Protein backbone atom coordinates (compact mmCIF):
# COMPACT_ATOMS: atom_id res chain seq x y z
CA UNK A 1 0.00 0.00 0.00
CA UNK A 2 2.75 2.79 0.61
CA UNK A 3 6.82 3.18 -0.02
CA UNK A 4 8.99 1.34 2.07
CA UNK A 5 10.72 4.77 3.43
CA UNK A 6 9.64 6.16 6.68
CA UNK A 7 11.05 9.61 7.40
CA UNK A 8 11.98 10.76 10.96
CA UNK A 9 13.36 13.78 12.17
CA UNK A 10 14.13 14.93 15.99
CA UNK A 11 13.16 17.80 17.12
CA UNK A 12 12.98 18.94 20.81
CA UNK A 13 10.90 21.55 21.85
CA UNK A 14 8.92 22.67 25.13
CA UNK A 15 5.79 21.11 24.32
CA UNK A 16 2.52 23.99 24.42
CA UNK A 17 1.04 21.16 25.18
CA UNK A 18 2.39 21.70 28.79
CA UNK A 19 3.12 17.99 29.32
CA UNK A 20 6.78 16.77 29.43
CA UNK A 21 9.12 16.99 27.06
CA UNK A 22 11.44 14.76 25.87
CA UNK A 23 13.77 14.70 22.80
CA UNK A 24 11.56 11.99 20.28
CA UNK A 25 10.88 12.04 16.36
CA UNK A 26 8.91 14.00 14.19
CA UNK A 27 7.23 12.29 10.88
CA UNK A 28 8.33 13.74 7.68
CA UNK A 29 7.13 13.66 4.30
CA UNK A 30 8.77 10.94 1.97
CA UNK A 31 8.53 10.01 -1.54
CA UNK A 32 10.38 8.30 -4.51
CA UNK A 33 12.03 9.95 -6.97
CA UNK A 34 15.09 9.60 -9.48
CA UNK A 35 17.46 10.91 -12.09
CA UNK A 36 17.45 10.25 -15.06
CA UNK A 37 19.78 8.19 -15.67
CA UNK A 38 18.02 5.74 -12.59
CA UNK A 39 14.57 5.71 -14.35
CA UNK A 40 16.79 4.14 -17.39
CA UNK A 41 18.01 1.61 -15.25
CA UNK A 42 14.72 0.60 -13.27
CA UNK A 43 12.68 0.92 -16.08
CA UNK A 44 15.24 -1.76 -18.00
CA UNK A 45 15.29 -3.98 -15.01
CA UNK A 46 11.41 -3.78 -14.63
CA UNK A 47 10.96 -4.37 -18.38
CA UNK A 48 9.24 -7.86 -18.03
CA UNK A 49 6.45 -7.35 -15.44
CA UNK A 50 5.94 -3.33 -16.66
CA UNK A 51 2.53 -1.91 -16.66
CA UNK A 52 1.22 0.34 -19.72
CA UNK A 53 2.35 4.23 -18.88
CA UNK A 54 -1.29 4.69 -20.37
CA UNK A 55 -4.63 4.30 -18.76
CA UNK A 56 -6.56 1.31 -20.29
CA UNK A 57 -10.22 0.42 -18.83
CA UNK A 58 -9.07 -2.42 -17.27
CA UNK A 59 -5.84 -1.33 -15.55
CA UNK A 60 -8.24 2.04 -14.67
CA UNK A 61 -10.75 0.22 -12.81
CA UNK A 62 -8.02 -1.76 -10.73
CA UNK A 63 -6.74 1.21 -9.73
CA UNK A 64 -9.99 2.15 -8.62
CA UNK A 65 -10.38 -1.05 -6.56
CA UNK A 66 -7.19 -0.65 -5.24
CA UNK A 67 -7.49 2.97 -4.10
CA UNK A 68 -10.62 1.28 -2.28
CA UNK A 69 -8.03 -1.56 -0.48
CA UNK A 70 -5.87 1.61 0.25
CA UNK A 71 -8.81 3.76 1.95
CA UNK A 72 -10.30 0.64 3.98
CA UNK A 73 -6.90 0.12 5.33
CA UNK A 74 -6.04 3.62 6.46
CA UNK A 75 -9.59 3.82 7.94
CA UNK A 76 -8.92 0.05 9.86
CA UNK A 77 -5.27 1.51 11.04
CA UNK A 78 -7.36 4.97 12.61
CA UNK A 79 -10.08 2.75 13.83
CA UNK A 80 -7.17 1.04 15.83
CA UNK A 81 -5.16 3.64 17.04
CA UNK A 82 -8.14 5.03 18.25
CA UNK A 83 -9.74 1.65 19.90
CA UNK A 84 -6.06 1.67 21.47
CA UNK A 85 -6.53 5.31 23.13
CA UNK A 86 -10.29 5.17 23.97
CA UNK A 87 -8.95 1.68 26.06
CA UNK A 88 -6.43 3.61 27.20
CA UNK A 89 -3.36 1.58 26.05
CA UNK A 90 -1.51 4.96 24.40
CA UNK A 91 -2.29 8.44 25.40
CA UNK A 92 -4.08 11.02 23.50
CA UNK A 93 -2.25 12.77 20.66
CA UNK A 94 -3.47 15.81 20.29
CA UNK A 95 -2.46 16.42 16.30
CA UNK A 96 -3.46 13.10 15.54
CA UNK A 97 -6.88 14.13 17.18
CA UNK A 98 -7.22 17.60 15.53
CA UNK A 99 -6.23 15.76 11.88
CA UNK A 100 -9.08 13.70 12.93
CA UNK A 101 -11.35 16.19 13.91
CA UNK A 102 -10.68 18.12 10.54
CA UNK A 103 -11.31 15.15 8.71
CA UNK A 104 -14.16 14.26 10.05
CA UNK A 105 -15.19 18.16 9.38
CA UNK A 106 -13.89 17.53 5.67
CA UNK A 107 -16.45 14.77 5.00
CA UNK A 108 -18.90 15.85 1.88
CA UNK A 109 -22.57 15.37 2.34
CA UNK A 110 -24.37 13.83 -0.84
CA UNK A 111 -27.53 13.58 0.23
CA UNK A 112 -27.51 17.76 -0.29
CA UNK A 113 -30.56 18.07 -3.14
CA UNK A 114 -28.42 21.01 -4.99
CA UNK A 115 -25.44 18.09 -5.30
CA UNK A 116 -27.72 15.82 -6.25
CA UNK A 117 -28.94 17.21 -9.59
CA UNK A 118 -25.87 18.24 -10.36
CA UNK A 119 -24.37 14.98 -9.79
CA UNK A 120 -27.64 13.55 -12.11
CA UNK A 121 -26.67 16.31 -14.25
CA UNK A 122 -23.01 15.04 -14.93
CA UNK A 123 -24.15 11.73 -14.78
CA UNK A 124 -26.22 11.96 -17.67
CA UNK A 125 -23.95 14.24 -19.85
CA UNK A 126 -21.09 11.67 -19.39
CA UNK A 127 -23.66 8.91 -20.43
CA UNK A 128 -24.89 10.27 -23.44
CA UNK A 129 -21.10 10.91 -24.31
CA UNK A 130 -20.98 6.90 -24.10
CA UNK B 1 -21.26 17.89 17.35
CA UNK B 2 -23.48 18.42 14.84
CA UNK B 3 -22.73 16.01 11.55
CA UNK B 4 -22.15 17.15 8.42
CA UNK B 5 -25.47 15.72 7.12
CA UNK B 6 -27.37 18.35 8.53
CA UNK B 7 -25.01 20.94 9.65
CA UNK B 8 -27.68 23.75 8.82
CA UNK B 9 -27.81 25.52 12.32
CA UNK B 10 -30.82 27.22 12.96
CA UNK B 11 -31.26 30.71 15.33
CA UNK B 12 -34.02 28.92 16.99
CA UNK B 13 -31.32 26.08 18.02
CA UNK B 14 -29.14 28.77 19.00
CA UNK B 15 -31.48 30.61 20.77
CA UNK B 16 -32.18 27.64 23.05
CA UNK B 17 -28.33 27.47 23.53
CA UNK B 18 -26.63 30.20 24.72
CA UNK B 19 -29.52 32.90 25.89
CA UNK B 20 -30.36 35.09 23.45
CA UNK B 21 -33.18 36.07 21.64
CA UNK B 22 -33.20 35.62 17.84
CA UNK B 23 -31.94 39.34 16.85
CA UNK B 24 -28.53 38.97 17.78
CA UNK B 25 -27.44 35.44 16.77
CA UNK B 26 -26.74 37.16 13.59
CA UNK B 27 -23.71 39.34 15.26
CA UNK B 28 -22.87 36.21 17.51
CA UNK B 29 -22.47 34.06 14.12
CA UNK B 30 -20.83 36.80 12.06
CA UNK B 31 -17.95 37.49 15.16
CA UNK B 32 -17.53 33.23 15.17
CA UNK B 33 -16.58 33.32 11.58
CA UNK B 34 -14.43 36.86 11.93
CA UNK B 35 -12.16 35.69 15.10
CA UNK B 36 -12.08 31.87 12.53
CA UNK B 37 -13.98 29.69 15.31
CA UNK B 38 -16.28 28.97 12.61
CA UNK B 39 -16.71 28.67 8.56
CA UNK B 40 -19.60 28.63 6.57
CA UNK B 41 -22.47 31.28 5.89
CA UNK B 42 -25.62 32.74 7.26
CA UNK B 43 -28.90 32.33 5.18
CA UNK B 44 -30.64 34.49 7.78
CA UNK B 45 -34.13 34.73 4.92
CA UNK B 46 -34.59 31.27 5.94
CA UNK B 47 -33.00 31.67 9.51
CA UNK B 48 -30.39 29.26 9.35
CA UNK B 49 -26.93 28.88 10.03
CA UNK B 50 -24.60 27.10 7.34
CA UNK B 51 -21.39 25.87 8.76
CA UNK B 52 -18.44 23.62 6.99
CA UNK B 53 -15.76 23.84 9.15
CA UNK B 54 -15.14 24.07 13.43
CA UNK B 55 -11.88 24.79 14.88
CA UNK B 56 -10.25 21.41 16.40
CA UNK B 57 -9.80 21.80 19.90
CA UNK B 58 -9.10 18.68 22.60
CA UNK B 59 -11.57 15.93 23.99
CA UNK B 60 -12.50 13.41 26.03
CA UNK B 61 -12.27 9.73 26.06
CA UNK B 62 -15.91 9.33 24.90
CA UNK B 63 -15.82 12.40 22.59
CA UNK B 64 -13.09 9.69 20.69
CA UNK B 65 -15.16 6.64 21.64
CA UNK B 66 -17.31 8.93 19.60
CA UNK B 67 -14.65 9.00 16.69
CA UNK B 68 -13.95 5.23 16.98
CA UNK B 69 -17.88 4.67 16.32
CA UNK B 70 -18.21 7.03 13.56
CA UNK B 71 -15.24 5.23 11.89
CA UNK B 72 -16.50 1.28 12.34
CA UNK B 73 -19.36 2.54 10.32
CA UNK B 74 -16.86 4.51 7.91
CA UNK B 75 -14.92 1.48 7.66
CA UNK B 76 -17.86 -1.27 6.82
CA UNK B 77 -19.82 1.20 4.52
CA UNK B 78 -16.03 0.82 2.58
CA UNK B 79 -15.44 -2.32 2.82
CA UNK B 80 -19.03 -3.47 1.38
CA UNK B 81 -18.65 -0.78 -1.46
CA UNK B 82 -14.67 -2.27 -2.33
CA UNK B 83 -16.33 -6.25 -2.38
CA UNK B 84 -19.11 -5.23 -4.06
CA UNK B 85 -16.93 -3.57 -6.71
CA UNK B 86 -13.80 -6.13 -6.85
CA UNK B 87 -16.88 -9.11 -7.15
CA UNK B 88 -18.74 -7.22 -10.07
CA UNK B 89 -15.14 -6.44 -11.57
CA UNK B 90 -13.93 -9.73 -10.88
CA UNK B 91 -13.09 -10.88 -14.53
CA UNK B 92 -11.54 -7.46 -15.71
CA UNK B 93 -9.03 -6.61 -13.21
CA UNK B 94 -5.47 -6.86 -13.88
CA UNK C 1 -68.14 -25.66 -26.93
CA UNK C 2 -66.73 -28.98 -28.02
CA UNK C 3 -68.93 -30.96 -29.38
CA UNK C 4 -70.95 -28.31 -31.68
CA UNK C 5 -71.38 -29.91 -34.92
CA UNK C 6 -72.61 -33.30 -33.39
CA UNK C 7 -74.79 -31.93 -30.06
CA UNK C 8 -78.15 -29.83 -30.79
CA UNK C 9 -78.31 -26.85 -29.55
CA UNK C 10 -78.92 -26.20 -25.81
CA UNK C 11 -81.65 -23.30 -25.50
CA UNK C 12 -81.05 -23.54 -21.63
CA UNK C 13 -77.28 -22.60 -22.15
CA UNK C 14 -77.02 -18.54 -22.92
CA UNK C 15 -78.62 -18.13 -19.30
CA UNK C 16 -75.69 -20.26 -17.69
CA UNK C 17 -73.38 -18.66 -19.98
CA UNK C 18 -74.56 -15.17 -19.25
CA UNK C 19 -74.41 -16.45 -15.38
CA UNK C 20 -70.50 -17.27 -15.53
CA UNK C 21 -69.92 -14.03 -17.44
CA UNK C 22 -71.29 -12.56 -14.66
CA UNK C 23 -69.69 -14.55 -11.98
CA UNK C 24 -66.55 -13.99 -13.74
CA UNK C 25 -67.31 -10.01 -13.01
CA UNK C 26 -68.13 -10.59 -9.61
CA UNK C 27 -64.25 -12.74 -9.15
CA UNK C 28 -62.95 -9.01 -10.77
CA UNK C 29 -61.12 -12.01 -13.90
CA UNK C 30 -61.74 -9.23 -16.49
CA UNK C 31 -59.46 -10.69 -19.06
CA UNK C 32 -60.95 -14.44 -18.41
CA UNK C 33 -64.29 -12.38 -18.96
CA UNK C 34 -63.71 -10.97 -21.99
CA UNK C 35 -61.90 -14.14 -23.29
CA UNK C 36 -65.26 -15.89 -22.60
CA UNK C 37 -66.88 -13.00 -25.01
CA UNK C 38 -64.03 -13.67 -27.62
CA UNK C 39 -65.69 -17.36 -27.52
CA UNK C 40 -68.95 -16.43 -27.48
CA UNK C 41 -70.82 -15.78 -30.74
CA UNK C 42 -70.57 -12.26 -31.96
CA UNK C 43 -74.19 -12.08 -33.09
CA UNK C 44 -75.83 -13.21 -29.30
CA UNK C 45 -73.79 -10.38 -27.73
CA UNK C 46 -76.44 -8.05 -28.77
CA UNK C 47 -79.49 -10.56 -29.99
CA UNK C 48 -79.69 -12.18 -26.35
CA UNK C 49 -80.42 -10.51 -22.73
CA UNK C 50 -79.00 -13.24 -20.49
CA UNK C 51 -75.69 -12.76 -22.52
CA UNK C 52 -75.79 -9.08 -23.15
CA UNK C 53 -76.96 -7.71 -19.15
CA UNK C 54 -73.58 -9.43 -17.89
CA UNK C 55 -71.94 -7.45 -20.89
CA UNK C 56 -73.83 -4.31 -20.36
CA UNK C 57 -72.93 -4.75 -16.55
CA UNK C 58 -68.83 -4.66 -17.55
CA UNK C 59 -69.77 -1.83 -19.56
CA UNK C 60 -70.87 0.39 -17.53
CA UNK C 61 -68.35 -0.85 -14.90
CA UNK C 62 -65.46 -0.27 -17.23
CA UNK C 63 -66.89 2.88 -18.18
CA UNK C 64 -66.78 4.06 -14.73
CA UNK C 65 -70.90 4.82 -13.88
CA UNK C 66 -70.80 3.11 -10.45
CA UNK C 67 -74.20 4.74 -10.38
CA UNK C 68 -75.36 3.06 -13.86
CA UNK C 69 -73.98 -0.24 -12.55
CA UNK C 70 -75.96 0.05 -8.73
CA UNK C 71 -79.09 0.96 -11.00
CA UNK C 72 -78.57 -2.28 -13.07
CA UNK C 73 -79.47 -3.90 -10.07
CA UNK C 74 -83.39 -4.63 -10.94
CA UNK C 75 -82.92 -5.87 -14.52
CA UNK C 76 -82.06 -9.54 -13.90
CA UNK C 77 -83.04 -11.71 -16.50
CA UNK C 78 -83.44 -14.81 -14.52
CA UNK C 79 -83.38 -15.15 -10.73
CA UNK C 80 -80.14 -17.38 -11.19
CA UNK C 81 -78.53 -14.27 -11.25
CA UNK C 82 -78.61 -13.75 -7.97
CA UNK C 83 -75.09 -13.53 -4.57
CA UNK C 84 -73.12 -12.99 -7.98
CA UNK C 85 -74.71 -9.65 -7.84
CA UNK C 86 -73.72 -9.25 -4.62
CA UNK C 87 -70.16 -10.53 -4.54
CA UNK C 88 -70.20 -7.85 -8.00
CA UNK C 89 -71.40 -5.30 -4.98
CA UNK C 90 -68.51 -6.75 -2.64
CA UNK C 91 -66.46 -5.88 -5.87
CA UNK C 92 -67.16 -2.21 -6.87
CA UNK C 93 -66.68 -1.40 -3.56
CA UNK C 94 -63.06 -2.38 -3.69
CA UNK C 95 -62.78 -0.89 -7.10
CA UNK C 96 -64.07 2.71 -5.70
CA UNK C 97 -61.40 2.18 -2.89
CA UNK C 98 -58.20 1.46 -4.92
CA UNK C 99 -60.12 4.81 -6.34
CA UNK C 100 -59.82 6.36 -3.67
CA UNK C 101 -56.11 4.96 -2.62
CA UNK C 102 -54.59 5.76 -6.07
CA UNK C 103 -56.21 9.51 -6.07
CA UNK C 104 -58.47 11.65 -3.65
CA UNK C 105 -55.59 13.38 -1.80
CA UNK C 106 -57.43 14.28 1.77
CA UNK C 107 -61.26 12.93 2.06
CA UNK C 108 -63.85 13.29 4.16
CA UNK C 109 -66.13 11.09 5.90
CA UNK C 110 -69.26 11.90 4.99
CA UNK C 111 -68.37 12.33 1.23
CA UNK C 112 -66.70 9.08 1.43
CA UNK C 113 -69.70 7.75 2.76
CA UNK C 114 -71.92 9.45 -0.06
CA UNK C 115 -69.41 8.35 -2.58
CA UNK C 116 -67.99 4.57 -1.78
CA UNK C 117 -71.62 3.52 -0.95
CA UNK C 118 -71.13 1.85 2.91
CA UNK C 119 -74.09 0.16 5.43
CA UNK C 120 -75.73 1.87 7.88
CA UNK C 121 -73.86 5.29 9.03
CA UNK C 122 -73.26 3.47 12.44
CA UNK C 123 -71.47 0.99 10.13
CA UNK C 124 -69.75 3.17 8.75
CA UNK C 125 -65.76 2.29 9.89
CA UNK C 126 -66.80 -0.89 7.59
CA UNK C 127 -63.40 -1.06 5.03
CA UNK C 128 -61.67 1.29 7.75
CA UNK C 129 -61.71 -1.75 10.29
CA UNK C 130 -60.53 -4.10 7.41
CA UNK C 131 -58.92 -2.13 4.28
CA UNK C 132 -57.77 0.53 6.68
CA UNK C 133 -55.16 2.68 5.20
CA UNK C 134 -54.42 3.60 8.32
CA UNK C 135 -57.04 6.54 7.64
CA UNK C 136 -56.59 8.02 11.11
CA UNK C 137 -59.60 9.34 11.81
CA UNK C 138 -58.91 12.96 12.42
CA UNK C 139 -62.21 14.22 12.36
CA UNK C 140 -61.57 14.55 8.37
CA UNK C 141 -59.69 11.22 7.99
CA UNK C 142 -56.93 13.21 6.53
CA UNK C 143 -56.70 10.06 3.87
CA UNK C 144 -54.11 9.00 5.99
CA UNK C 145 -52.11 11.04 3.46
CA UNK C 146 -51.33 7.86 2.13
CA UNK C 147 -49.77 7.59 -1.46
CA UNK C 148 -33.12 12.22 -3.75
CA UNK C 149 -30.91 9.98 -3.07
CA UNK C 150 -28.18 8.64 -5.67
CA UNK C 151 -28.47 4.81 -6.20
CA UNK C 152 -24.22 4.84 -6.71
CA UNK C 153 -23.87 1.15 -6.05
CA UNK C 154 -26.55 0.31 -9.05
CA UNK C 155 -25.06 3.21 -11.30
CA UNK C 156 -21.50 1.46 -10.53
CA UNK C 157 -23.02 -2.03 -11.22
CA UNK C 158 -24.17 -0.60 -14.62
CA UNK C 159 -21.29 1.18 -15.38
CA UNK C 160 -19.03 -1.86 -14.37
CA UNK C 161 -20.95 -3.81 -16.58
CA UNK C 162 -20.05 -1.43 -19.85
CA UNK C 163 -16.66 -1.88 -19.11
CA UNK C 164 -16.93 -5.54 -18.50
CA UNK C 165 -18.35 -5.92 -22.08
CA UNK C 166 -16.24 -3.47 -23.64
CA UNK C 167 -13.31 -4.92 -22.24
CA UNK C 168 -13.77 -9.10 -22.86
CA UNK C 169 -12.24 -10.06 -25.95
CA UNK C 170 -14.72 -11.59 -27.92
Amino acid sequence: LGLPTEAYISVEEVHDDGTPTSKTFEHVTSEIGAEEAEEVGVEHLLRDIKDTTVGTLSQRITNQVHGLKGLNSKLLDIRSYLEKVATGKLPINHQIIYQLQDVFNLLPDVSLQEFVKAFYLKTNDQMVVV
Amino acid sequence: TRPANHRQLTFEEIAKSAKITVNEVELLVMKALSVGLVKGSIDEVDKRVHMTWVQPRVLDLQQIKGMKDRLEFWCTDVKSMEMLVEHQAHDILT
Amino acid sequence: FDYKEQLPESAYMHQLLGLNLLFLLSQNRVAEFHTELERLPAKDIQTNVYIKHPVSLEQYLMEGSYNKVFLAKGNIPAESYTFFIDILLDTIRDEIAGCIEKAYEKILFTEATRILFFNTPKKMTDYAKKRGWVLGPNNYYSFASQQTTIPSTELAKQVIEYARQLEMIV
